[PDB]
DNA sequence: CCCCCCCCCCTTT
DNA sequence: AGGGGGGGGGG
DNA sequence: GGCCCCCCCGGC
DNA sequence: TTTCGGGGGGGCC
């Protein structure tokens, strides 16, 4: 009847209240927002088009059909659009667009392929509550006929009752939950090879497994499931038991090489249920061992290399520096945040069964307000629905708005948001405004000073006032930087005077950004300070070491022996072995002699100097045989001591 | 003369679910829970003075009827909540074994549960998942953000917004009626304009005034209670010349009484808030008020001080 | 087997 | 921001 | 039961 | 990273 193409070519095209539609009308067309439109906001707009189904995409594409352009547009996605040769339309243009299609079908093999993905997940949901209705009806006819000769199924939490029973039935992580089911079913055969035949998967080395992802994504739902689908005996520890060394090394380490009671009594009548008297040790919670469990850590590690039964570890974030001992002594598997693709049928089911009416269209919403959390996004249909009977476009903004999760940022995501000059403009100030900069700070008030300082110079501004240079916008940067440095200084000082950590947040990170807000012009670097500091002490406390081990001949101080000393001290006892060979060796050894000096404050002293007097190419040019000749030398008499017992 | 009248905040606090003010969606919520059961596990988040300590105790009270002396466990801030109290006491009452209604589940109530340890919380997290279809966990919080994110993925969120002035004048309305207390409009517009949503303060204010003046007026109200000096900062702030802003910092705080260190941090909080002027202009009086704290931190806290930092915001918004 | 969107996730003591 | 990785679509 | 020690926050 | 002071949680005894 009516195809998509010619409606778009009715529609006018740009060159380089809204009236309401009918049901799925953009069905099967993708759109791409860009730029700032003048009566909706990117988040209304975003709504509006999933409203009629439409396929929002964050980048553009050459599948993409359709890309509405208005104004402040940055120069990739013009570039994009140029080279890719996407048709663009203006307010007016998506205003009749969204009217202009009510036989909402009748287009190309995408609307029709769309079409079909939406029956086949509706035909999904309807069998998966079949099974479901059938499952109730035999464990109803079950109770009876126990009862002529416990838990109510309507008091449970929502979250129990559709938990998922197979590991077909778990949305999201499919790859991580294959390679999971994977390993736990060749372990026996890497045990039999000592686990060394690493296999193509290379899971076969791994005696112990290591889960981590974001909170409710299926970890703990994912490995029980593993488990029991093979037959093994689980034993469970969670953060609610004291995981200490020395309870740890009284408890569960018997369990590693012992079989299970409860397995033999059980599985005796059973058959080919090899896995029935084996134990799979499941370690919930790792990251949430605090003091109470001291070095609990270290012996799970040490365990994860000598254990005689599957071990997987669950954990929420892997990146800390405590998960460090697991390095390299378990199977790493990631489980990422499920798609709203991946539980949409589940969310048609539990809508179904539960009697309240949820449209598809706003499913995506809610997974970006729980930011893919399962768990989180059941408890919100089985709160919301209490009271409200349909879940639809006229109230889903309240209950996103009401609902969202408010998870703290990293310290390069901080820098990257505070260092956009889009949330510094008058519109981002009125959205983004200062008290919620200061609390973006205070999110890590730890590391957002120094990320920056560090990431402050690799910018292209876009908030340069009239007749500024990006030179001079650092430079008051800088200067306000050096400010909250001082106002730091004395925040860590002997008065605690931490009542100024706000004003910190505006010196040290705040204010200089809004100096020299804009696009970052490169990756965002993790700050140097840190590892520079930790050099400088390292330095400090070898000249230290020297400088008391030569007190007693020299007239000066570290500074000064550093400064006018060291360099005198090379002219005497590096370049020797430069020009005379081993016969330096004596003449050298007498000048350490006079000074107290050893081999280790050789090396030191030798790895001081810069710029021209670096001596780590020439050292290494010295022949092999004059360094052993003159090490032979030093070991081979008794030297005096400055120190006694240092 | 040693016997004590309970105060009204007291004596007047809500016992059922249809007597609290504000947040009516989620007070219906919450009734319809009561009215079928299956508690979830549940965080109410807000401000001082909104109802959340009532909204909880109301919804155990009532879901639970003559069984709340058994399947109700209460623990605050007042209470040791360490890690071995969470891995002892509150495992053995999730544990516990009681006969409740078809629909109804023990109640573990942890208000305050923002000064709760990390160590608690994580222990807290398989408790609540094992024994689920008996127990239910109830948190109050005043900062949403200091309950670490697998609990709050556990639970309902439930943020209550601040009390309108209509919701407060009601309530104030009905204590008034049950206590006869003679008032005048005027005066109930000036409790709640000092109230800011907080119905604790609202109902202190209005036993306060009849306890101390008699008829509930602006006069007497204002005779007892003092405009909040969040205002007169605000006002001192935004003052055109630097006459009238220093004859506001004289007459209205410092002959008031007032310290320098709470004039210049709620000089700093006014115009960290203030949508009406730029944000540079902002950073720059910020950058004043925070050289001024620093000097009045170090000892030097004056009359002399406060007016150079007026003198020079006044310099920069110019 | 090979390639192309679409997004996520990680840099980080 | 830049680079690596996982999964659906085309091929 | 009591010292003694180590680790971790600190604005609103 | 980091200059006191307060709190928790574990280890000797
Ligand atoms: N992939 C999933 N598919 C279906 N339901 C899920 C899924 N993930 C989580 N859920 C639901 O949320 C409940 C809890 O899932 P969990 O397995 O505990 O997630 P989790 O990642 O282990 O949570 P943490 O790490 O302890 S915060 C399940 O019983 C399910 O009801
Ligand atoms: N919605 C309300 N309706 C009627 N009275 C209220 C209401 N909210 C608070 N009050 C009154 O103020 C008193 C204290 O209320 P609370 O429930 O303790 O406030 P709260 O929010 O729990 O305090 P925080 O957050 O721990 S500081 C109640 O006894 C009531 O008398
Ligand atoms: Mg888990
Ligand atoms: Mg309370």
């Amino acid at each position: 009847n009516i195809t998509a193409q010619d409606v778009l070519d009715k529609i006018p095209s740009l060159d380089l209240s809204f009236p309401e539609g009918k049901p799925n009308c953009l069905l099967g067309l993708t759109i791409v927002f860009t730029g700032v439109l003048p009566t909706l906001e990117r988040g209304a707009s975003e709504a509006l088009a999933k409203r009629y189904g439409a396929r929002v995409t964050k980048s553009i594409s050459s599948k993409t059909s359709v890309v509405v352009l208005g104004d402040e547009a940055g120069p990739k996605k013009l570039e994009k659009i140029k080279q890719l040769k996407i048709k663009a339309i203006d307010e007016e243009g998506f205003k009749q667009l969204i009217a202009g299609m009510p036989a909402e079908g009748g287009d190309g093999e995408a609307a029709e392929k769309a079409r079909r993905k939406l029956e086949e997940q509706h035909n999904i949901a309807t069998k998966e509550a079949e099974l479901l209705v059938k499952k109730e009806e035999e464990r109803s006819k079950k109770l009876a006929a126990t009862r002529v000769s416990v838990v109510r199924e309507e008091d449970k939490l929502w979250t129990v009752k559709y938990a998922p029973t197979n590991l077909q039935q778990v949305c999201g992580n499919k790859g991580s939950v294959m390679k999971l089911k994977n390993w736990l079913a060749n372990w026996e055969n890497s045990k039999k090879n000592s686990f060394k035949h690493a296999g193509k998967d290379g899971s076969g080395v791994f005696r112990a497994a290591m889960l981590y992802g974001p909170p409710g994504i299926g970890k703990t739902t994912a490995a029980h499931l593993v488990a029991q689908e093979l037959g093994y005996d689980i034993l469970e520890q969670n953060a609610s038991d004291v995981r200490s060394k020395t309870l740890l090394n009284a408890g569960v380490k018997n369990a590693l090489d012992n079989m299970s009671v409860v397995g033999y009594f059980k599985h005796n009548e059973e058959a080919q249920n090899l896995n029935g008297k084996h134990f799979v040790i499941i370690m919930d919670e790792v990251d949430g061992m605090s003091g109470g469990d001291r070095g609990g850590v270290g012996q799970l590690a040490q365990f994860c290399r000598k254990t005689s039964t599957p071990l997987i570890l669950i954990c929420n974030e892997r990146n800390l520096p405590k998960m460090r001992p697991f390095d390299r002594v378990c199977l790493d598997i990631q489980f990422r945040r499920p798609d709203a693709n991946s539980i949409k049928s589940r969310l048609m089911t539990i809508a179904i069964r539960e009697k309240f009416k949820l449209d598809p269209n706003v499913i995506d919403r809610l997974i970006q307000t729980t930011r893919g959390d399962i768990r989180q996004v059941i408890n919100l249909l089985s709160t919301i629905s209490t009271t409200t009977k349909t879940i639809n476009h006229e109230n889903i903004n309240e209950i996103s708005k009401a609902w969202e999760k408010n998870i703290a940022l990293k310290p390069f995501d901080i820098a990257h948001k505070m260092l956009d000059g889009q949330i510094y403009s008058d519109i981002g100030s009125r959205n983004f405004t200062l008290n919620d900069k200061i609390a973006l700070y205070f999110d890590d008030f730890d590391f957002t000073p120094l990320m920056i300082q560090e990431n402050y110079l690799s910018t292209r501004p876009s908030v340069l006032k009239p007749g500024q240079s990006h030179l001079e916008a650092v430079a008051e940067a800088a200067n306000c930087i050096s400010l909250g440095d001082i106002v730091e200084k004395k925040i860590r000082s002997s008065e605690q005077l931490w009542s100024l950590l706000p004003l910190h947040a505006v010196l040290s990170s705040v204010y200089p950004a809004s100096k020299v807000a804009g696009h970052m012009a490169g990756r965002i670097n993790f700050t140097a300070w840190l590892g520079q500091n930790s050099k400088s002490a390292k330095y400090y406390r070898l000249l230290q070491e020297i400088h008391y081990h030569t007190r007693l001949g020299t007239s000066t101080d570290k500074i000064g022996l550093r400064l006018d000393y060291l360099p005198t001290f090379r002219k005497r006892l590096l370049d020797p072995f430069l020009k005379q060979g081993a016969d330096a060796i004596s003449s050298v050894i007498e000048v350490m002699d006079d000074y107290y000096l050893t081999k280790e404050d050789w090396d030191s002293i030798m790895e001081f100097f810069v710029g021209p007097d670096v001596t780590t190419a020439i050292i290494k040019k010295i022949p092999a045989t004059v360094k052993s000749g003159f090490t032979r030398k030093y070991n081979s008499m008794t030297h005096p001591v400055a120190i006694y017992r240092t | 003369t040693l016997s004590l009248q309970l105060p009204w905040v007291e004596k007047y606090r809500p016992q059922v679910l249809s007597d609290i003010v504000g947040n009516k969606e989620t007070i219906d919520r919450l009734q319809q829970i009561a009215k079928d059961g299956n508690m979830p596990h549940m965080i109410i988040s807000g401000m001082p003075g909104i109802g959340k300590t009532t909204s909880v105790h109301c919804l155990a009270h009532e879901l639970l009827g003559r069984s709340y002396a058994d399947g109700v466990l209460e623990l605050n801030a007042s209470d040791d909540r360490g890690i071995d109290v969470v891995r002892n006491q509150i495992k053995h009452f999730a544990q516990k074994k009681l006969h409740l209604p078809p629909g109804k589940h023990k109640i573990v109530i942890l208000d305050e549960a923002d000064s709760m340890t990390a160590g608690a919380q994580q222990a807290l997290r398989r408790t609540m998942e094992l024994y689920s279809n008996s127990t239910r966990f109830a948190f109050a919080c005043n900062q949403s953000n200091k309950i670490i994110e697998p609990l709050q993925s556990r639970c309902a969120i439930l943020r209550y917004s601040k009390l309108s002035d209509e919701d407060v004048l009601k309530r104030l309305l009905q204590i008034i009626k049950l206590e006869d207390v003679k008032y005048t409009n005027d005066g109930l517009e000036a409790i709640i304009f000092t109230a800011e949503g907080d119905m604790r303060q609202a109902i202190n204010n209005l036993q306060s005034t009849v306890a101390g003046h008699g008829l509930v007026n602006a006069d007497n109200v204002f005779k007892i209670v003092d405009s909040p000096h969040p205002l007169i900062v605000k006002k001192m702030l935004l003052a055109s010349n630097l006459e009238d802003s220093i004859q506001i910092l004289r007459t209205d705080l410092w002959k008031k009484g007032y310290s320098s260190i709470d004039i210049v941090t709620t000089s700093f909080r006014v115009t960290k808030n203030l949508a009406q002027v730029k944000e540079s202009v902002r950073l720059e009086m910020i950058k004043e008020i925070g050289l001024t704290h620093m000097r009045i931190l170090e000892g030097v806290g004056t009359y002399l001080q406060l007016a150079s930092m007026l003198a020079k915001i006044h310099k920069l918004n110019n």
